[PDB]
């Protein structure tokens, strides 16, 4: 609508799906998330990546 | 005005409902969000990390705490003697607690996926040998010897350049989802054995330690997800917190 | 071809013949603050090569029975070269940092160190044994300089967090039957764009062995563990006199 | 303008942080691929090298023979909203009518949500929080009565006067947030929003607030962040007698809007202090059930 | 004044009236008073199965 | 009539809250409005105006309160003495508390931006001098002399034709926001301090008075936003007004 | 607030109102469903055995 | 003396980087800082006692009798507005009666 | 809609975004001002302005 | 660590046998003379 674009997560890397009845977004319900990740991050993050039929250390 | 009518539920407050709320700061905008490294968007990201599983959950006195984290492996008589075992339940008391898996775990109600445990040999460079390691599906009891264990799922592994191995323990259920396995009835959901063997044997020359440790990492592989969002079983404090 | 590298930064070069590769925290290289995350207006003074280059700053001894230690960044550096003065003059701080932990023995001595990187980290104290005692961390403590500190309880951190979870953070181990150093590179890391240097730590580096150091009577024992570290895009605005705390 | 050469080639003031990763949409489980016997030598998925810090990449299908498996089973409830967006005990506040604590009838609550170990030990999960929330509010007295009370809430931001009595000038509320309900009606129930001066609330702030020595009697200081600190909450019976009934206040925090950065290993510990990490050092136990054996059930 | 709580397999359950289980931050619970209607909720096809 | 169903919120009367009442005129028109001037749309607009300073906020006595709008300069021994100095901080107990800005500011949780204060010099004409005001980012104690203060931010004022000067205090924090700062660990939003020095001495002839005074008004600049309305901290009424 | 008007009806429990109350669960997703034999439609189908 | 306020801006006074600003200015327009209900009267109906013992009041609809909400307004000379006036009504303990 | 337009701000500089469910307009919510502003009016009404970079009096 | 300040290199034993130390040229002037105890060493090139 026509409302402040004051919500938490205005300007994130997901898109949300919410519903409001006042002029403040961050009144807005939770809704439904865009379901992306990143594991990697966490999980693998070197530099030079290896391959997994390859042996990790040459 | 306009005609209508209340229905049950009228008045009540759920927890989990996702409903809209009256803004008490009209008009107020929040601080920008500038950038900041490791966003996380989804737990399972988490759960694809590896974090140290405590085989060896025996020494309990504040002192020895820290040998929980590794397990021993020492020059044996080759009769194919038994290392280690545990279960493979990943949400069930005992050595997967220690890992932020078994953790996030606890706060879902069920789960689905395989598993993978790697195993970091930290002996001296010169001490070799194979250990078989084997994992056995529902409904088999603890192996009682190498040869039964060697005829359910596992690797055989060889030590040398490559610190480590990876044990997947591959999803293999009769349900799509395994609730929290525990003694009684829920035991159907028991995922099952892990049990570490002596293939050969551990070698080392004159001059090399002939204990040595192993290090276990463990965390879920791709195709794992939980469902049904619940409180965890502990409750870390006692009286008020001050 | 992953195990031997060189890492120049200033004018200091590292080498390495026994490396496990590299990581970079949450996969992200340190950059500059942009303009749009940038608040103060003041335009900051990045004296490039003169701060960002390789310290080495503490070497500690790693024996049968050595429980870890830690080290708060930036403190370690506050008081060190052109990084330091840059700091005591100047209110607000932010950079990167590329952290090489070094420690080798013989193809015949075996343990494991995990190094670890951990952001924001708080220190506790054991509430005089029974938890009564609302006790709190001298500055001594919470910021022990160059010379690091050695954990009371690294089960749990001395925070009561469980180190087994550790791995959580970008870490690398040092397993000395494969490698010799571990080299992480982290980006800042806060919710505020500069911060105090002085004030605040924004991650703690951490050292504990898991696998205990072990070899026979006869071997070197004196097995050393040295940090080695280099400040990476370091920015400083609000000048004013040099302060030390 | 520049001239120089080391100039000109200088990378300085780059804004751009590369990033080695990038997120990829993931609504179910991955799928298993059919895979058959490999006898190979130079490929070997099973042997890692776990010091380089990262996971191992070893997959079902290249460690034993599978089938194809179509897997449907969603990754949505696991999603920051889903995990954190169920309100929770945060806070209570007692308003006693012969008491120790509270017998004027009023009373402030510090906003800080650490002092109950459920909720305290999910969002400590993570270093850096941002979101908004729904605050209820559920009252009535200590035996769960509902009585014709009316009450009065007030949001007091630093800087604004606190009430020190049920008759301070303050409750006229000219410009703080006020909410007036009656403990029959159902829990009041208001949207918060993000209202930190930094980007985002963190649990844990490893530094001072402010400089100078940092001595023995201000080691309390440690840890507190004034960006954590949102102000207190007020409540108060209208009027200007003393009430006729003992009420207590249970506050429920529903956070929405979630976005979460650096997560952290997961207290093992019993809580003992809202403001910060201490734990028993007597009573240092293991994270989790131990046996008798490493070779044994 | 009453609370209902949904308490899944592994979840404590509440051993007292004044456990801490009822903190509540994740199962689902409804606070309803004796005097409101009826309190109703939907609820999804659970199983395992 | 339809299906609804009440929801947490009801009946409640939240004093922000921007909602829709009943009129209780109906038809009515109001007189038109004509034109006005000096009509304000935004508080920020009244906090670019420049209001004087108490920055000699020390007498106390009825009869001597107007002596805090303005603080003295005089002939000196040339050892750069100091002249006076003051918090920043526009949102505390002190200097700023005089002006609109420091009102105004009281109205609300968080302010951000930069500052200014303009120095009016109104000794006589044939009265010279030079002195050195200089703003200290927090962290910084107060300056014991003019070597340490010239380390900061600040401007070398020299008296002449233009009797006043601009001392800009740039927005320079660690947060986008700041929120009022006082004593303990709210200290950790303070701005600085400012302080005046005597750059060479006040200077005049025979026949011109020996002290003349400084008139200090402070306002902020295009770059200030305040945010979190709240109360002021004063509420200036004892008992009941009649 | 919108102009309302409560109705008789209005607070009443009927058994076998077909209406819509707030899930306990949000995001949930049920196990699917896989193929099993016998479906039964409409008990007609077995009237006629 | 001319009586306008200073001109000089952070950038001519040192040097200064580029910051983009996007911080709002909504919070500071006059309905953002009036729009919030606050006591301006209230009504006393006892009964026995000296004031209204007679189950009725007048109140003079002025509201100049509370200092929180007159000082806001009297930032300013001329006000033109609508408003929305709730009542709250309760016995002096704060107590609900079918009345 | 077809209401009266008796709002205390009806005919004023800045367009409002508001709500209502009356014929009266004044019966609406305070919603969304435009943000304009004139510190000039107030903080500058010289009648010969002068430059930021010249000397005020010559 | 007072050395550490300086332009150094971080050499590890292994394979290669062997590391190099540049001694890059930092003087104030194009050209030294040969630097000796006295006046002269204002052509000194510094230490290792
Ligand atoms: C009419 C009044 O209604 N207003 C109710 C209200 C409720 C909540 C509210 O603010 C709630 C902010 C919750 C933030 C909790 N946080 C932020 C981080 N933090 C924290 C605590 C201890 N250590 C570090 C951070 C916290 O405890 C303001 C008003
Ligand atoms: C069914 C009855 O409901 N009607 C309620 C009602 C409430 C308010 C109302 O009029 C409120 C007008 C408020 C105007 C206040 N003002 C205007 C300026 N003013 C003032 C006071 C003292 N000195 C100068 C001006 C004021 O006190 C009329 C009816
Ligand atoms: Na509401
Ligand atoms: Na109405
Ligand atoms: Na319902």
């Amino acid at each position: 609508s026509h409302e402040n674009s004051n919500s938490a997560t205005e300007g994130s890397t997901i898109n949300y799906t919410t519903i409001n009845y006042y002029k403040d977004s961050y009144a807005a319900t939770a809704g439904k998330q865009s379901l992306k990740q990143d594991p990697d991050k966490f999980a693998n993050p070197v530099k030079d990546i290896f391959t997994e039929m390859a042996a990790p250390l040459k | 005005g306009f005609p209508t009518e209340l229905k049950p539920g009228t008045n009540q407050f759920l927890t989990t409902d996702d409903g809209v709320s009256a803004p008490i700061l009209p008009n107020f905008h929040p601080t920008p969000c500038i950038h900041i490294p490791g966003e996380v968007r989804n737990l399972l990201e988490l759960c694809q990390v590896e974090t140290i599983l405590e085989v060896n959950n025996v020494p309990t006195n504040a002192t020895s705490l820290m040998e929980r984290l590794r397990f021993p492996v020492s020059a044996q008589a080759g009769k194919g003697e038994l290392c280690a075992v545990f279960r493979a339940d990943p949400g069930r008391n005992g050595p997967w607690q220690s890992t932020l898996l078994g953790q996030l775990c606890g706060y879902y109600t069920q789960w689905s996926g395989s598993l993978e445990v790697t195993f970091m040999f930290t002996g001296s460079f010169m001490a070799t040998g194979k250990m078989l390691i084997a994992y056995t599906p529902p409904g088999g009891p603890l192996p009682k010897d190498r040869a039964t264990a060697m005829l359910g799922t596992h690797v055989i592994w060889d030590f040398g350049l490559q610190s480590s191995v990876t044990l997947v323990i591959p999803w293999i259920s009769n349900t799509h989802y395994r609730a929290h396995a525990r003694d009684g009835v829920f035991d159907y959901y028991t995922t099952g054995l892990v049990s570490i063997w002596y293939q050969t044997n551990y070698v080392v020359p004159i001059g090399a330690p002939n204990t040595a440790y192993i290090i276990a990492l463990a965390a879920a592989q791709k195709n794992f997800t939980m469902k049904l969002c619940k409180d965890a079983s502990d409750i870390l404090q006692t009286g008020t917190i001050q | 071809s992953d195990r031997v590298a060189q890492l120049t930064i200033g004018n200091s070069t590292i080498t390495t013949q026994e490396a496990a590769n590299i990581i970079v925290g949450y996969g992200e290289w340190p950059s500059y603050c942009s303009d749009s995350d940038a608040t103060a207006v003041d335009k900051p003074t990045r004296p490039d090569v003169s701060v960002n280059r390789f310290y080495t700053l503490d070497t500690k001894l790693w024996e049968k029975s050595s429980k870890g230690w830690y080290w708060k960044f930036p403190d370690v550096l506050t008081e060190t070269g052109v990084f330091g003065q840059n700091a005591q003059f100047h209110y607000l701080y932010r950079s990167g940092f590329c952290i090489h932990v070094q420690c080798n023995a013989s193809k015949f001595h075996q343990g494991a160190l995990l190094v670890a990187v951990l952001p924001e980290y708080v220190i506790g104290t054991v509430a005089g044994g029974t938890g009564t005692e609302d006790t709190h961390p001298p500055y001594k403590q919470t910021q022990p300089g160059a010379d690091g500190f050695e954990l009371q309880h690294p089960y749990v951190l001395d925070a009561g967090i469980p180190i087994s979870q550790l791995t959580v953070c970008p870490h690398q181990w040092i397993n000395l039957r494969t490698n010799n150093c571990a080299t992480i590179i982290v980006p800042y890391i806060n919710a505020l764009p500069f911060d105090s240097a002085l004030n605040h730590c924004n991650f703690g580096l951490l050292v504990v062995p898991i696998s205990p150091l072990d070899y026979d009577q006869g071997a070197t024992p004196v097995i050393p563990i040295t940090i080695t570290l280099a400040p990476m895009c370091s920015e400083f605005a609000g000048l004013r006199q040099a302060v030390t705390q | 303008g520049d001239r120089v050469a080391d100039v000109i080639e200088s990378s300085i003031g780059d804004s751009v942080s590369r990033a080695l990763t990038h997120a990829l949409p993931a609504p179910t489980g991955q799928n298993t691929q059919v895979s058959s016997h490999r006898l190979d030598t130079g490929k070997v998925p099973a042997l890692q090298a776990a010091e380089i810090g990262a996971s191992s990449n070893a997959s079902d299908e290249s460690m034993i023979e599978t089938r194809c498996v179509l897997n449907s089973h969603s990754t949505a409830e696991t999603t920051l909203d889903s995990f954190f967006s169920r309100a929770g005990l945060v806070g209570e506040i007692d308003l006693p009518l012969k008491g120790t604590t509270n017998p004027n009838g009023y009373a402030n609550w510090d906003i800080d949500i650490t002092g109950y170990a459920q909720m305290r030990r999910k969002v400590e999960l993570f270093t850096y929080m941002r979101f908004d929330a729904e605050f209820t509010f559920v009252a009535c007295t200590p035996t769960g009565e509902v009585v014709p009370q009316l009450l009065q809430y007030m949001f007091v931001p630093p800087g604004a006067p606190k009430p020190d009595s049920r008759e301070s000038l303050a409750w006229q509320t000219a410009t703080n947030p006020s909410v007036f309900v009656k403990l029959s009606d159902p829990p009041a129930q208001v949207s918060v929003p993000f209202m930190s001066p930094a980007s985002a609330y963190q649990w844990f702030y490893d530094g001072y607030p402010t400089f100078g020595e940092h001595k023995q009697e201000k080691d309390l200081e440690y840890g507190a962040c004034p960006n954590n600190m949102m102000g207190t909450f007020s409540v108060r019976t209208v009027g200007t007698s003393k009430s006729k009934y003992p009420l207590v206040v249970r506050i429920y925090m529903r956070m929405k809007h979630v976005r979460a950065w650096i997560p952290r290993p997961m207290r093992n510990q019993n809580y003992l202090f809202k403001a910060n990490p201490n734990y028993a050092g007597n009573s240092i136990k293991p994270t989790g059930a131990s046996r008798t054996a490493i070779t044994t059930l």
